């Protein structure tokens, strides 16, 4: 896929998608906005997973226990909003970090870069936007670079395992049941149990140009939310998977993990 | 009680809480949101009471809840009733068989209840000119689009566990991941109630999360102005301008925010009770009894001049809006003209004699850290105590000093005028302390609070976010907690934060220092505070004590030597009660604090 970073000098996905959508003088679009990432001097960053809680100058990754045959999370301290490096998250997704020093968590738009991942079905976005450019953000201006290289997170070889988690990089729009159900199908597998660790539903609304009024309100699982799953049988957990509504708008980017 | 078949632990949780309250443009909305929420628990609690009665509700202790008195026993209660004393979590002991029925019923009981309010709200809105439309159109307001919003908005989650079950602590402790904490409860060699509860939460949190995401999509159209999230009623039908027209005050309203506007009147009909202050300005003006005195001295006249300006400006010899007290309101933002000058000038003259009007008020949030004191009966006594503290102790403190909105036990939400903020928080803290007879020096029960001082023009939702931030993010991140976090947000946008121990209120009050600042005019050295803060930008080479000593001298004849001793002495005392990892952090905190309580614009 094309990899589009902006240098700036939710409706985040919508804004980005529209922007691209909008750039092309020359309702989802034809192309698909897989997802987006926030950027800083430290590169890409992601909302801190909801199962990582601060304590003792440290953030503890807490894993589920199966109570009454039911997946659950041990009673712990409140979630503290934050961000983590792409480096840290990958460790997380492999269940290979037991904790992160507090200093590392990134409380710090107030933003330096925004990354766009796009599947261009011969819309010729790469060559056209490829021209080194400064483009109008949907007002503010940005510098645009485009690379044909897909991000490392996207290509990872997770093991094949019965226990997988899905971390939502972007707001995913769906009821829990539909999502797991949609999941079961795409992986063509059956899920014995699942636990969703998340904050209260996010209200996402966007403009309808033709109707010329605000779009119907939808409720999305907030980013950083994690879905733990116990499959009936061994499944090759994908590096990432798109779920829920408004996919081509950058929604429903869930990154694969294990536990 | 305690004798039953298949006793089961049942837990109830209601959401959303803070997000709901935050969606308030006015104090009245804020109050309604808090009150309504408690009511929902009550409805939910009714089911258990009907089925088993109060004593089977461990938390909260029902026996004295006014709601309980005035809705289950029809006792007469008075303005006591306005305060929301019911939290959004509860647990009872009940039979296993009837439990699932309880789950269905509560969900339904609240669901039906919300639906009523919407409908009574609909009639109300259309009649009194809130919605301004041909009653023919009324049928439109009851369509599924709007009904669904009301049904779906709140998730009340019910969960339960068998109190009689085959038990292995090895296995039970195992599924929940909590090691190195076994001896106190791993050790049972002579039922696991305390551990049992915590799992319930873990279990409860699983259900609430699923159930709160089962949320239907909405139709296109303009959103409620207050909440900004749900389609404004008639939102689908009209263009924005015309739609703005159907609504009084130009505020289109979704269902869940419409119920908010109606809710106040509904309690009144039910209880003939209303809160004294519908506005923050109403609470702001309490400061120095400034309003009492002014309305009385000039208040009498003020309307006719104002009345002379507009017929619709006021009713009943009373101003419609309290912000009319501020000349600035006249000066600009009004929404025939000669009168303006004399009033403005009239009011400015008024300020001359009495002093300027307070435009600042305080939000007080307090929470109990960290609950509880980890036997079902032991739990009950604690609950009864918490209920007693909340219902009576807190009420007596806030009584007549401002607006007490919510007291769920450990937790509190109050709106106070600046002059009584510190006074009240400390008092509550003490009462809380005595009520558990905790003896210092080394207490817990501990309690933390957040005090946000905001300009009246400041958006309510934001004030609430910040105030909660102070409590959770500042006060409770302090090791040992039991802290008070004060934030002064100024219309300029300048935000000042000070974290302090509780006794600091005590020490500073009754300090000569306070007196000099209070007896500041004729004043104490100006820039005293700026100068000290400047030296704490970095470690004074001289050292902290010297600089203090130094600065104390620069600002303050035989007595002058005696006075500086005291001030320097008093300052040294306070720093003991200012949070901060280092002496430098403490000095800023103390002097930042001084900066706060001494701001002329905040404390005329
Ligand atoms: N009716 C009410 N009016 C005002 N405030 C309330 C009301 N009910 C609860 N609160 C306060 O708001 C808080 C919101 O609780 P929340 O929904 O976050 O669940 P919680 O598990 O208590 O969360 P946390 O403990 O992490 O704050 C409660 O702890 C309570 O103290
Ligand atoms: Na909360
Ligand atoms: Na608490
Ligand atoms: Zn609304």
């Amino acid at each position: 896929v094309t990899f589009t970073p902006y240098d700036v000098l939710i409706p985040l996905p919508q804004t980005v998608a529209g922007a691209i959508r909008t750039l092309l003088f020359y309702e989802e679009p034809e192309f698909t906005l897989v997802g987006i990432a926030i950027g800083t001097e430290k590169g890409r960053i992601y909302p801190l997973p909801f199962n990582i809680i601060k304590s003792e100058k440290f953030y503890k990754v807490v894993n589920p226990g199966r109570f009454l045959g039911k997946l659950i999370l041990p009673p712990k301290g409140k979630y503290k909003s934050g961000y983590v490096t792409e480096s840290i998250l990958e460790k997380y997704l492999k269940g290979e970090l037991k904790e992160v020093e507090e200093n590392k968590v990134i409380r710090i738009l107030r933003i330096e870069k925004i990354y766009a991942w796009i599947e261009d079905p011969g819309c010729g976005i790469k060559d056209i936007l490829s021209s080194y450019e400064f483009l109008t953000l949907g007002s503010r201006v940005a510098f645009v670079e485009v690379d044909d290289k897909t991000p490392d997170i996207f290509n990872r070889e997770l093991g094949s395992t019965k226990k997988a988690l899905f971390y939502f990089s972007t707001p995913t729009i769906g009821k829990v049941g539909e999502i797991v159900q949609e999941l079961e199908k795409r992986l063509n597998a059956k899920i014995d149990d699942y636990l969703l660790v998340s904050s209260r539903p996010t209200a996402i609304s966007g403009w309808d140009m033709h109707e010329k009024k605000p779009k119907g309100t939808k409720f999305a699982i907030p980013p950083g939310s994690v879905l733990f799953v116990e499959f009936k049988e061994e499944v090759e957990v994908p590096p990432y998977i798109k779920l829920g509504k408004l996919k081509k708008l950058g929604y429903g980017l869930a990154l694969g993990g294990i536990w | 009680a305690l004798s039953v078949k298949d006793p089961t632990l049942l837990r109830i949780k209601i959401v959303p809480v803070q997000p709901f309250i935050a969606n308030s443009r006015k104090q009245l909305d804020l109050w309604a949101s808090s009150h309504l929420l408690s009511m929902l628990m009550y409805k939910a609690l009714e089911v258990i009471v009907d089925k088993f009665g109060p004593e089977h509700v461990i938390y909260p202790s029902l026996r004295d809840q006014p709601f309980f008195l005035k809705f289950y026993l029809g006792e007469n209660i008075g303005d006591e009733i306005l305060v929301a004393n019911l939290p959004n979590k509860a647990l009872a002991i009940v039979s296993g068989k009837e439990a699932e029925k309880i789950e269905e019923e509560i969900k339904k009981r609240i669901r039906d209840f919300l639906l009523q309010l919407y409908r009574e709200a609909v009639d109300w809105a259309v009649e009194n000119g809130v919605v301004k439309v041909d009653r023919s159109e009324k049928d439109s307001m009851l369509k599924e689009a709007y009904l669904k919003i009301v049904r779906e908005y709140f998730t009340v989650s019910i969960t339960w566990v068998s109190l009689s079950e085959k038990e292995d602590i090895y296995q039970v402790t195992e599924n929940a991941g909590l090691s190195d904490e076994d001896v106190k409860k791993w050790l049972k060699f002579a039922a696991i109630y305390p551990l049992l509860v915590k799992i319930l939460d873990s279990l409860g949190e699983r259900k609430v999360t699923e159930e709160r995401f089962e949320k239907s999509e909405q139709l296109k159209g303009w959103k409620c102005h207050v909440c900004g999230e749900n389609l404004a009623i008639f939102g689908d039908m009209y263009d924005h301008d015309n739609l703005k027209s159907l609504w009084l005050d130009e505020e289109p309203l979704c269902p869940m925010c419409l119920i908010k506007r109606y809710y106040p009147v509904w309690i009144r009909s039910k209880t003939g009770q209303k809160i004294r202050f519908e506005s923050v300005v109403d609470v702001a003006l309490l400061y120095k009894n400034w309003r009492k005195i002014f309305d009385e001295k000039y208040g009498k006249d003020l309307v006719s001049k104002a009345r002379e300006v507009s017929e619709d400006f006021v009713k009943d010899n009373m101003l419609v809006d309290s912000d009319l007290y501020y000349s600035s309101t006249w000066e600009s933002g009004l929404s025939d003209e000669e009168k303006v000058k004399e009033v403005v000038d009239f009011l400015n003259a008024a300020y001359k004699e009495i002093g300027n009007p307070p435009k600042y008020y305080a939000i007080l949030v307090m929470d109990g850290d960290d609950m509880g004191k980890v036997t079902p009966q032991v739990h009950v006594a604690i609950s009864q105590a918490l209920a007693n503290f909340s219902i009576r102790e807190v009420r007596s403190v806030v009584k007549d000093e401002g607006l007490l909105i919510y007291a769920g036990g450990d937790d509190v939400l109050a709106i106070l005028p600046v002059d009584k903020a510190l006074e009240v928080a400390y008092k509550i803290r003490k009462e809380f302390g005595k009520s558990f007879e905790n003896g210092s020096l080394l207490p817990g029960w501990k309690l933390s609070a957040g005090i946000l001082i905001v300009h009246y023009k400041h958006p309510l939702y934001d004030a609430l976010e910040k105030a909660r931030d102070l409590l959770n993010n500042k006060a409770k991140n302090v090791p040992g907690k039991d802290t008070l976090a004060i934030g002064l947000l100024k219309r300029s946008g300048s935000y000042y934060i000070s974290l302090v121990g509780w006794e600091l209120i005590r020490v500073f009050y009754n300090s000569e220092l306070r007196k000099k600042l209070l007896e500041e005019k004729g004043g104490v050295g100006k820039r005293f505070i700026y100068h000290v803060l400047r030296e704490v930008d970095t470690w004074p080479k001289v050292g902290i004590d010297e600089m203090l000593k130094f600065e104390v001298i620069r600002h303050i004849k035989e007595e002058t030597k005696e006075l500086r001793e005291k001030i320097y002495g008093e300052i040294k005392d306070l720093l003991e009660h200012v949070r901060g990892n280092n002496e430098v952090e403490k000095v800023r905190g103390l002097f930042t604090f001084l900066k706060i309580i001494t701001d002329a614009e905040v404390f005329p």
